[PDB]
């Protein structure tokens, strides 16, 4: 899930569609 | 669905329950 950003200091960038981070925030599968 | 969090200073702590921040306000499914 996620969605919205997070990144805990940089990362992420929506994933360019496709999500990232974890603990930090991101997204995508969760 | 607003989740009951705004998200203008920090991110969504209710990213913990789905929510994520869209628009200044943390929200799931709308």
């Amino acid at each position: 899930x996620x969605x919205g950003x997070x990144x805990x200091x940089x990362x992420x960038x929506x994933x360019x569609x496709g999500x990232x981070x974890x603990x930090x925030x991101x997204x995508x599968x969760g | 669905i607003p989740c009951g969090e705004s998200c203008v200073w920090i991110p969504c702590i209710s990213s913990a329950i789905g929510c994520s921040c869209k628009s200044k306000v943390c929200y799931r499914n709308g």
